[PDB]
């Protein structure tokens, strides 16, 4: 539905939608921009990520509320309330899966294949891992192991590139490590791997802070604090 | 206290 | 699209949607429930109001952000950024108008005409005034005066009923007076009427608090504080 | 400080 709008106008409206906290609109504008077929700049990649992270974040939070109600409904001593809780959880789940499939579809057609610089390629592979991770959070069926492995594989390729091509303080590299560590802890039942990754990432970033300007130091230390927050929660 | 991911 | 779902299931899912902060879903479920053609209970009227107030509240907040950007864009010394800000403000405005028209359509078909008790009739007429007020907030054209008069007329009928049939501490009566006072201040360019209405409403409620239980006292004084907040802001 | 309406 965005095919008739100029790329630049879509980007401008995505920024307006962000200011207005209209994240569904923001995501639709950024999807339209991606579908123009040109590569995205750093700023545009960030707009795409912000938009869909906010959309899927609302869906995930709602899914967790509904899943908890459904879980309580199926305890001993609970009174039968009918199919409605399951049905509504399923509705939200299907919408969430649709958003994840949309993002994964943009990455596959054709953002990843055209991304040659480390900053773009790592960013997109991180995103692929993230949206498979969100699919894994709700998965229960025959493909759940394959969904988890798809997240793992995308994160691993991103990690391999990031370690070769980026400094240990690079914010994309740090955010990738943060999210892969969460994957290990929450999805892959590997809390020790999660802790080891967070600690190694934190320590290697600490040792590289001396190379940075004040502004880059601020950027890197902010994400390092997220790593520390998780280490404090997990240990 | 929910664990942090990259927001 | 809700025609195949049981009324009770729609109400149950509206409550789940509220818990999940999925207010668009909540509103769609409550619209479906209204369209079953039966009158709404007190609780169900509150669910309808909460759902649409949250939906339109997000739209109004976004519209105000966009309208301010557009206003700044049209100042002396501003650089021409093209039609995009106006277009996007118009998109949000049209969506907002659509929600208001939907609510007004439910009230007209056929909630108001079947509402005979003061608590339901005043509630629905207040709602009619509110959604015409939201239309008035964005109106610029030949019908703006008629939109304002439609809000005024609905509020006035609700006020006349509420004064005859409800005690001065009734929360519906208080919330109606609060909103009609805002109408006077913001929409009708009548700040003195707004202040007089808020003060008279507050004082008459104060004098009736002695008749109330602890729980009703809490309900009434909460809305009285909103009246006081406006009086403090306006004087 | 935005004026209050009935929420
Ligand atoms: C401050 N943050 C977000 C928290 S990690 C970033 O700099 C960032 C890093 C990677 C990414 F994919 C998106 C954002
Ligand atoms: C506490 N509040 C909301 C603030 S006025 C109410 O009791 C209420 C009154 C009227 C109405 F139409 C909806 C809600
Ligand atoms: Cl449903
Ligand atoms: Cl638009
Ligand atoms: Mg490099
Ligand atoms: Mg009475």
């Amino acid at each position: 539905a965005m095919g008739s709008m100029e790329r630049a106008s879509l980007i401008q409206k995505a920024k307006l939608a962000e200011q207005a906290e209209r994240y569904e609109d923001m995501a639709a504008f950024m999807k339209g921009a991606v579908e123009k077929g040109e590569e995205l700049s750093n700023e545009e990649r960030n707009l795409l990520s912000v938009a869909y992270k906010n959309v899927v974040g609302g869906q995930r939070a709602a899914w967790r509320v509904l899943s908890s109600i459904e879980q309580k409904s199926n305890e001993e001593g609970s009174e039968e309330k009918g199919p409605e809780v399951r049905e509504y959880r399923e509705k939200v789940e299907t919408e969430l899966q649709g958003v994840c499939d949309t993002v994964l579809g943009l990455l596959d057609s054709h953002l990843i294949k055209e991304a040659g610089d480390a900053e773009s390629r790592v960013f997109y592979l991180k995103m692929k891992g993230d949206y498979y991770r969100y699919l894994a959070e709700v998965a229960t069926g025959d493909d759940k192991k394959r969904i988890i492995d798809s997240a793992r594989s995308a994160y691993q390729e991103a990690m391999d590139i990031s370690k070769k091509e980026m400094p240990p303080t690079n914010p994309i590299r740090l955010g990738l490590a943060l999210n892969f560590s969460v994957f290990h802890y929450e999805i892959a039942n590997s809390p020790e791997e999660a802790i080891s990754l967070a600690k190694t990432t934190f320590d290697e970033a600490m040792a590289d802070l001396h190379t940075l300007s004040e502004d880059s130091y601020k950027d890197s230390t902010l994400i390092m604090q997220l790593l520390r927050d998780n280490l404090t929660l997990w240990t | 206290r929910r664990r942090k991911s990259c927001q």
